């Protein structure tokens, strides 16, 4: 009877991108 | 039918998941970067089946339909869409009940003006 809880963020900006 | 923003890259989850990235700001979200300028901002302004921005339908093999409001990170199995429908419809029930009652407040005053009025002739 009650919905499953938030899931969270979506996946993070990629690492691989920031430097 | 409306293009991405530029800076923004559909992409998906392990589980298969669509999300959107946001590469001039650097960062992710649930929420497709077009809802901004497609879809209603609030219930109100919400046409047939529409969802307000933020606002998805989800499956689960347990419990069944239910909705997630990102905009609150929270989830809930009543549905939103007619949840305000009902309680707009409660506010216009109750405002009829009020509208009745002032109108039948005037009621009573005319006929009392109307009683004396008439007392006055007799006398």
């Amino acid at each position: 009877a009650e919905a499953p809880s938030y899931q969270g963020p979506p996946p993070p900006y990629p690492k691989h991108l920031l430097h | 039918e409306l293009p991405l923003p530029e800076g923004w890259e559909e992409a998906r989850d392990f589980d298969g998941k669509v999300y959107y990235i946001d590469h001039r700001n650097r960062t992710t979200s649930w929420i497709d970067p077009r809802d901004r300028y497609t879809k209603p901002l609030t219930f109100a302004d919400c046409i047939s089946d529409e969802l307000p921005l933020g606002w998805e339908e989800a499956y689960d093999p347990q419990v069944g339909d239910y909705f997630i409001d990102h905009n609150t990170k929270t989830t809930q199995i009543e549905d939103p869409r007619v949840q305000w429908r009902r309680e707009q419809e409660h506010m216009l029930k109750d405002y009829l009940v009020v509208a009745q009652e002032a109108l039948s407040a005037q009621k009573e005053i005319y006929q009392v003006k109307q009683q004396r009025l008439e007392l006055a002739q007799q006398e």
